[PDB]
Formats: structure tokens, C-alpha cells, sequence
């Protein structure tokens, strides 16, 4: 069944599961042609496949060459996503394979179910949650590896850095979703908040700054304020 | 012309014989149906007046034996039987005919409805869907489930229609996932037609039988099968022209015959709107699209 507020804690139990977000697989810039028509130019994209218990992000970079000579690219992108997720599952040892894959967009259900027919015991589930994983390309280091890729590539990231040494998975996912929601609502403000204190550096192998517990509380408050601020700017409240 | 004689009519019942229905009163001088056209399968069906939940019937072909209906007061239904003694049976039928104790199959000469609904239906194939090998006729009722329904509970009493499942390894070649899911031609032409059914006549025969079972008994499993077999064709980009033209004729006569008051339950909105307006064959079913739009424009 669908994952929602009511069964949210299931994300942090000991059954291996992956979220799959396809928002950033097929990405384009729209531009005018010399004749005054409109055309698109693809740019590199990525599949965002995340284990919410452990922070493991299997970031499959989608290089623009995969679209060459293909038609109906927005449809193909869902199938290519499902093809790559299926390939990842097959590449993992049996004891690492997920028991459930949760897709962030319902249009991924049939493509993924069809690609996973060999795995009848892996549940393919939608969600009622509005998750902000499209903003993954606002994390500078992730955007950089995607944009520099010259061929298809899988890049591995822990999206929680070392937070799980100090906090639980539930708290780590909440922090991640707050940060991504903030970056989605006002990317400039959010990045200003995260980088207002340059003394707090991002480790070479990390994605986010090395905040202390107390600093994370302040940061999280500043992100909540940003989200409420933008909500008032949008709705004139 | 052939005859299905009856013991009597001890309980009040609506009797169907193909697309006709008539009422018989409790203990009325009713001994059967004569003038049944040779060359087609037929169905004789029943709805008891005192229990509308009792809807059952028998598919038969009079070329395969002499059949009679006898009420069984223990099992509470009209049963079809076979009389092996031809002489005795011909004499029994002659006596009833002389006494004008039989109704006459009311086929209009201009009318090809029954042929058109049963063109590809063969008793031998019916007997593989409905397995009861000791009889030459086949019992079907409202409640009998299909093999596919049972997979998702008595096997000997099931409708063994060919299982069609669009999200199954049978339907989807490894490495052609998107291709095979969006264009079902492989599954229609190689898996089903070449592999299982052998030819389109057998495919259409099962499609026609499923429709008739759904329409005569309110058999949900048959309704599911009829629509699945339509959708498999309509969702294939590559279908022989003769099959498309025949499918249009098949469906036209099915839609024409359907009781108007049962359209809401017998026609799946999704399948029909998909098939007539979105599918690869949306422009290949002219006669069917015309009758649907003029008879059931609401559903669309
Ligand atoms: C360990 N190698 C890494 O690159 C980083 N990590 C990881 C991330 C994603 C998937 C996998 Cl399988 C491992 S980890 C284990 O350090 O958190
Ligand atoms: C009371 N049981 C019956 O009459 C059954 N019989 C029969 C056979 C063929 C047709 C009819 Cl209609 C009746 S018989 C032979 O016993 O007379
Ligand atoms: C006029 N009422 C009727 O039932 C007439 N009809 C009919 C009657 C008795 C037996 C049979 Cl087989 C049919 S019919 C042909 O219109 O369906
Ligand atoms: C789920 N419905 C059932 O099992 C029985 N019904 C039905 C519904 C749609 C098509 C068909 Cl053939 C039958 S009925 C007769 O009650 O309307």
C-alpha cells in the first residue's frame, strides 16, 4: 500500500527499502531557434535512489547521450529509471537487496513493476508524502558530479554525512527533508543559511557542513523560518 | 431442426434458449423447445422465479447427442441429460410435438444474430474451458470462478479461460520491457495466437464464449476475460487486417444484443474508452464505435 504520514515510522525499521525519485532524470533547457521556433537541449540528469535508514544514495548519472535519437523522452525516462533501478538491485548481494521500493511519483509504478517481474517479493509502493528530493541538484557537490559527467556513471554518497553517529535515522531523515524543502523553496536563502558561518567547513568527503549539535538546532530553526517566510511571501500572509 | 424435450416444469422458471427468454409457470404442460437450428452451439438457461440467485444453464450442440431437461427435486435445478436410446427419444419428441406441448425456437429468417454471436464458438473448445468430460454438454452458472480469479476455490468447478496478465513474464520479454508493455503485439501474435490459441478463430471463439457467459449468467470472471481479450488486441500496434475487421463485426453484434438495462454493469468504461479513443486500434473499429456512440454515449 501507499506510504503516508500514518505509516511513516516504517521507513526506519530493519526491512531494507529504497526511495526512488525520477524528477531529475530528464532535464532540459528550452530555447528559441534561429527561425524563431522553440527547441530543447538536454542536460545531464540523475536517478536519486536512497536508503532512508542508512543514508546510502546510489546516484546514477544519466548522461545526455542516452537520449540521442530517441522519441517521447519524458516517457522513456521513466522506463530508463526503472531499468537502472532493476540493474542496481540485481547487482546487490541477495542480503542487501531491498524488500520494498517506494517511488516518489506514481507514474513510476508500472515501469518499475514491469522491470522487477523477476523479483515478485519486492514490493513496489507509491507515497502520499510530498518529498523534496527534486532539490537534490541544489546540493553543490551532487550537482557538480552530475554536470561534469562525460559518460553514464554511478556515484555513491551518504546523504547523512556522519549524522548517524549522533542521531537516529528518523531524526536524520527529518533533517534531510527540512534542508531539501528549504532549498526547494528558496535556494539562495537556504545556501546563505548553510554557509553564513564559513568557519564551519564541509569535509572533503561530506555534503553538508560540520555543525555541532547546538548549531544544527539553530540551522534547523533558520530553515523553518525560511520556509514560513517564503510561505508568507507567496500567499501574502 | 432439433429438439430439447423436458420432463415437465415443476417449478416456475424463466427459461432462456440463446438470446430469447420466456416464463413457465409452476406445473405448467411445458415439455420443451423444438425447431432448434442445427449447425450452431446453443445455450439453454434458467432463472428460478422464487430465487433470482439461481441462474445456471447448459451449452450443447444437438449434433453430439440427444439431450433432455429433467427437474431434480433434491438438487433443486433443471438438469440436462443424455438419452442413449435414439428410438425411444425420437418417439418421446414426436408425442410432445403431436400434443403441442413444446414452444418453437422463434428464429426470424432475416436474422443472423445467433450465428454472429457464436461464429467461432465450438463445443469442443467449450468442453476444455468447462471440464466435465463424462457429459457432452457443459454447465455454467453465475458464480463459477475462473482459473485466474482463483489464483488471486474448487478446481473442478472453474472456468479454464486462457490467463491474460499484462504485467507478467509471459507478457514481457526480458529486455523489451517498455516495448512489450506499451505495444502488446508480441504477446498477442507470438505468445497467444501462435503459441496458445494456434489461430485467430480459436481466440475469437473464447472471446465470444466469455461474452455470452457474462451476458447470460452475470458471471464476473467471463466479463473480465472478454474485456482482457479485447484490450490485448486494441493494445497491439501490429494486428492482421482480417482480425481487426472480424473483431469489429464481433463486437458490433455483442453491443447490439446486450440488454440496455445491463450496459452499466457489462461494459467496462476504462477498457472501452481506451480501446475506441486512445489505443493503437482506435480507428480500426468503425462499426463498433458507431453503435457504442449511438447506444451508450454516457459510458464514453
Ligand atoms: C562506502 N562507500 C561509499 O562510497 C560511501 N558509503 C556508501 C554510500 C552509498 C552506497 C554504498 Cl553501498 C556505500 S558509506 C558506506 O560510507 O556510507
Ligand atoms: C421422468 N423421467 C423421464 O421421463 C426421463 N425419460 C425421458 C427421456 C428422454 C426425454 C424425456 Cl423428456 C424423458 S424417460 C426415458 O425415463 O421417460
Ligand atoms: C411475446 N413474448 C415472447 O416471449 C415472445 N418470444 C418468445 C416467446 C416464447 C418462447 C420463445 Cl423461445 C420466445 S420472443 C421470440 O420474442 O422472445
Ligand atoms: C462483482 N460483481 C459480480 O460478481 C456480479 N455482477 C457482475 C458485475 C459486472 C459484470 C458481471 Cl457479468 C457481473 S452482478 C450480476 O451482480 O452485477
Amino acid at each position: 500500500g501507499a506510504m503516508n504520514s500514518s505509516n511513516y515510522a516504517e521507513l526506519f525499521n530493519n526491512d531494507i527499502k529504497l526511495f526512488v525519485d525520477d524528477t531529475n532524470v530528464y532535464r532540459v533547457t528550452v530555447h528559441k531557434t534561429f527561425e524563431g521556433n522553440v527547441a530543447t537541449k538536454a542536460i545531464n540528469g540523475c536517478i536519486f535512489t536512497l536508503n532512508p535508514k542508512t543514508g546510502h544514495l546510489f546516484l546514477k548519472i544519466i548522461h545526455t547521450s542516452v537520449w540521442a535519437g530517441q522519441k517521447r523522452l519524458s516517457q522513456l525516462a521513466k522506463w530508463k529509471t526503472a531499468e537502472e533501478v532493476s540493474a542496481l538491485v540485481r547487482s546487490l548481494p541477495k542480503e542487501e537487496q531491498p524488500k520494498q521500493i517506494i517511488v516518489t511519483r506514481k507514474a513510476m509504478l508500472d515501469p518499475l513493476e514491469v522491470h522487477m517481474l523477476d523479483f515478485p517479493n519486492i514490493a513496489i509502493r507509491p507515497t502520499e508524502l510530498r518529498l523534496p528530493f527534486s532539490a537534490a541538484m541544489s546540493i553543490d557537490k551532487l550537482s557538480d558530479v552530475v554536470m561534469k559527467a562525460t559518460e553514464p556513471q554511478m556515484v555513491l554518497f551518504n546523504i547523512y554525512d556522519d549524522w548517524l553517529d549522533r542521531i537516529s535515522s528518523y531524526t536524520a531523515f527529518s533533517r534531510l527533508t527540512l534542508l531539501l524543502r528549504a532549498l526547494k523553496t528558496n535556494e539562495e536563502s537556504a545556501k546563505m543559511i548553510l554557509l553564513s558561518d564559513p568557519t564551519i567547513t564541509i569535509k572533503s568527503y561530506h555534503l553538508w557542513p560540520s555543525f555541532t549539535d547546538e548549531q544544527w538546532i539553530t540551522i534547523e530553526s533558520q530553515m523553518r523560518d525560511l520556509i514560513l517566510t517564503e510561505y508568507g511571501r507567496k500567499y501574502n500572509v | 431442426m432439433n429438439t430439447v424435450p423436458f420432463t415437465s416444469a415443476p417449478i416456475e422458471v424463466t427459461i432462456g434458449i440463446d438470446q430469447y427468454s420466456f416464463n413457465v409457470k409452476e406445473n405448467q404442460p411445458f415439455h420443451g423447445i423444438k425447431d432448434i437450428p442445427i449447425g450452431h452451439v446453443h445455450v439453454i438457461h434458467f432463472q428460478h422465479a422464487d430465487n433470482s440467485s439461481m441462474r445456471y444453464g447448459y451449452w450443447f450442440d444437438c449434433r453430439m447427442g440427444n439431450f433432455y431437461i429433467q427437474y431434480d427435486p433434491k438438487d433443486g435445478l433443471y438438469k440436462m441429460m443424455e438419452e442413449r436410446d435414439g428410438a425411444k427419444f425420437e418417439n418421446i419428441v414426436h408425442n410432445f410435438k403431436e400434443r403441442q406441448m413444446m414452444v418453437s425456437y422463434p428464429k426470424i429468417d432475416e436474422d443472423d444474430t445467433w450465428y454472429n454471436l457464436t461464429e467461432f464458438v465450438q463445443m469442443d473448445k467449450i468442453r476444455k474451458i468447462v471440464r466435465k468430460d463424462e457429459n457432452q454438454f457443459s454447465y455454467v452458472d453465475s458464480s463459477m470462478t475462473t482459473v485466474q480469479e482463483n489464483e488471486l476455490s474448487d478446481p473442478a468447478h472453474s472456468l479454464n479461460y486462457t490467463v491474460i496478465n499484462f504485467k507478467s513474464r509471459e507478457a514481457i520479454r526480458p529486455g523489451h520491457e517498455m516495448e512489450d508493455f506499451l505495444d502488446k503485439s508480441y504477446y498477442l501474435n507470438t505468445v497467444m495466437l501462435q503459441g496458445i490459441f494456434k489461430n485467430s478463430s480459436n481466440y475469437f471463439g473464447e472471446l465470444q464464449f466469455a461474452f455470452l457467459n457474462a451476458m447470460f449468467f452475470g458471471n464476473y470472471g467471463s466479463s473480465l476475460q472478454w474485456h482482457a481479450m479485447i484490450e490485448l488486441i486494441c493494445s497491439s500496434a501490429t494486428v492482421p487486417k482480417h482480425m481487426l475487421d472480424k473483431l469489429d463485426e464481433i463486437l458490433y453484434y455483442q453491443i447490439k444484443t446486450l440488454p440496455e438495462q445491463y450496459s452499466d454493469i457489462l461494459l467496462n468504461e476504462r477498457v472501452w474508452n481506451i480501446c475506441l479513443y486512445s489505443s493503437f486500434q482506435k480507428n480500426s473499429l468503425h462499426n463498433t464505435e458507431k453503435i457504442m456512440e449511438n447506444k451508450y454515449p454516457e459510458l464514453l
